């Protein structure tokens, strides 16, 4: 097996999600089905899916195009809020593990109020007082530190409580903050927003209290260039600092498009992967709505291929992933007729790479991933899922497992693909078609016979029999192994009343009779073998039938005319033997008949055959 | 000048 522990667990989860859609059940939450395995690994992966769920848990317009949802200002706004809610809660967990040694340890004693937690967080991260703080303290801590880390944790209420106990010190900041907490989308009114920004810009552009600076332009979304590096030293603190500063419809203003493009264009992977920590960059792209970038990026880490494919599937089963129309493009690209700030993922290629790894010895699991390509076609029109099953069968040669083995008793035990579509007639011909083009007739027959395509089964069975008609049928020979399959196809084609056009069909049952004629001839059962050839009315034995038999030879399958030489000789040698054992006249007359027939028929080795036939007739007299 | 130090 080519699948690692983690990859295998995901496969099982994707089998469920397929079993549900294959039986018409409720469309379960894919993101939940993937996070179910994440908990079996380190929390590096669990915290990823947590971000994936929260970033995709946005009210969408079902049955709407992918590009439309992702271009709409409506959806683009909720992404920023879902991310900020993740950066705030994520930071809140950092503040817990900073005070208590373990999340469990914090829980048993009880998570304290965000206010008392933050206070018990300031104790550690600033033990001694910084001399540059302003506006005094509140219950033993600087008022601005409390406000910042409370807003950072996302509890505006806890921050407003701090403000209520410092009404005299904070001046007019109270009426401004109380408006920020009330107004939605973390934005103030243009009039009041103007009043505070100008005040900050007036004489507080450079204040000795960094926490004061941070809060002001987090509330006013100002000084976008100043990264407030004094307080936002971590990467998440930067993302959170900026997403609280982005704006929507000219100076000192930043928008999501600029920010998202500004980040990866100027500070690409190189900047965010110098510490050899891959998820750091992924979180930067995913929490900025650049899902295709983050997916391709994370898909290149050979250790995190599994995770990047699935986060692509989630975005794909939620009409959020922007697929690349052309299949000839690179993995990541920007369509020419699209804005430059969005990118597109060649989803078809993405799955095709992941599959090649475990498609060789783990076919069942491969199909589960090929199903997501059911909705796509190629330039030639083939259904992508169907084509992927053809290529996977041509390579793996797993016919019984994937296509269903058709035993020699008339049964068709369904295969693994039967689960996904009930119309399995084309691919069985596709797989049968190539194997036919590769001279693998004995297989192409079994495959065509699996799809009950007798036109092709009998055609190929005619080719495999004609060479072996006069041969000696011996144990385990190529004659027995082909005759016995032909008879197993004769019964199942009569018991089920199946037949190809009379040309193909007539020749097929005719060869089977001839194969019996030589099997009796090679055994010495002369009398019995003579009777068979007489029924077939293939070789004339009375002079009257020569005219009609000669005309019939003209339109009989060349697979029959080929073996005419051996038939005449065996029949002659049959009469020849019976002569040495009135009757003499009758054999003599029949001997003549064979000669005149052979004389009027142009066929294989007519030279040596016509001569031998005449000699055997002379010895009779 | 954003930092590259992940929250640990």
């Amino acid at each position: 097996s080519s699948l690692d522990n983690i990859e295998m667990a995901y496969a099982r989860q994707i089998y469920i999600y397929n079993e549900k859609i294959v039986n018409g059940h409720l469309q379960p939450n894919l993101v939940d089905l993937c996070a179910s395995v994440a908990e079996l690994d380190d929390k590096s992966i669990s915290d990823m899916w947590t971000m994936v769920k929260q970033m995709t848990d946005v009210l969408l317009t079902p049955a709407t195009d992918a590009l439309k949802n992702r271009s709409s200002v409506e959806v683009r706004m909720e992404f920023v809020r879902q991310a900020l809610a993740y950066l705030e809660q994520s930071y809140k967990n950092y503040t817990l593990v900073t005070v208590f040694g373990n999340l469990h340890q914090a829980q048993l004693g009880g998570v304290p109020g965000t206010y008392q937690l933050v206070r018990s967080f300031l104790n550690i991260k600033l033990p001694a007082p910084l001399p540059g703080l302003q506006d005094g303290e509140v219950e033993g801590h600087p008022v601005w530190a409390l406000i910042y880390y409370c807003m950072r944790c996302g509890d505006l209420l806890a921050a407003s409580q701090v403000v209520n106990r410092a009404q005299h010190q904070l001046g007019e900041f109270k009426t401004w903050f109380q408006e920020y907490m009330n107004s939605k989308d973390r934005r103030l009114s243009p009039a009041t927003e103007n009043k505070l920004r100008l005040h900050y810009r007036r004489a507080l552009r450079n204040n000795t209290d960094p926490y004061k600076r941070a809060v002001y332009c987090i509330i006013g979304r100002c000084d976008v260039t100043d990264n407030q590096s004094e307080v936002a030293d971590k990467t998440e603190d930067y993302l959170w600092l900026k997403l609280n500063q982005v704006c929507f419809d000219p100076q000192d203003r930043l928008t999501l498009s600029q920010f998202q493009k500004q980040l990866l264009e100027d500070y690409g992977e190189s900047h965010f992967t110098v510490n050899q920590q891959p998820f750091l960059y992924f979180q930067v792209l995913f929490l900025t709505a650049q899902f295709e970038a983050a997916v391709a990026f994370l898909f290149r880490m050979e250790r995190l291929r599994c995770h990047a494919v699935h986060v692509a599937l989630v975005l794909f089963e939620l009409k959020l992933l922007l697929k690349s129309s052309g299949q000839s493009a690179q993995l990541l690209s920007h369509e020419p007729g699209d804005p430059p700030c969005l990118r597109r993922l060649n989803f078809v290629r993405l799955l095709m790479l992941y599959t090649r790894k475990f498609e060789s010895t783990d076919p069942r699991e491969a199909l589960q991933y090929f199903y997501f390509l059911r909705d796509e076609k190629d330039s030639q029109g083939e259904n992508m899922f169907l084509r992927c099953v053809s290529e996977l069968v041509i390579e793996s040669r797993e016919f019984d497992m994937i296509l269903g083995k058709l035993e020699n008793d008339g049964s068709r035990k369904p295969g693994v693909i039967d689960k996904f579509t009930s119309d399995t007639k084309p691919i069985i011909n596709k797989v049968a078609s190539v194997a036919e083009n590769k001279g693998l007739f004995e297989e192409a027959a079994k495959l065509y016979d699996l799809a009950k395509n007798a036109d092709k089964v009998l055609e190929l069975m005619n080719k495999l029999l004609s060479p072996v008609v006069p041969q000696i049928s011996a144990p385990q020979s190529n004659k027995e192994r082909l005759k016995n399959m032909a008879l197993s196809i004769a019964e199942r084609y009569r018991a089920q009343g199946i037949s190809a056009n009379k040309f193909v069909d007539s020749t097929f049952y005719l060869l089977l009779d001839l194969i019996t004629f030589f099997d009796e001839y090679h055994s010495g059962h002369i009398d019995r073998a003579f009777d068979i050839i007489e029924r077939l009315k293939l070789v004339p034995l009375n002079q009257e039938s020569v005219e009609e038999r000669v005309a019939a030879f003209r339109n009989f399958s060349d697979e029959i005319r080929h073996n005419l030489s051996e038939v005449l000789l065996a029949t002659m040698n049959i009469l020849f033997t019976q002569f040495k054992r009135d009757r003499d006249s009758q054999l003599r007359s029949q001997a003549r008949t064979l000669i005149t027939f052979a004389g009027m028929i142009p066929y294989r080795t007519s030279g040596d055959t016509n001569a031998r036939l005449v000699q055997m007739e002379v010895l009779m007299n | 000048a954003p930092p590259v130090r992940s929250i640990y």
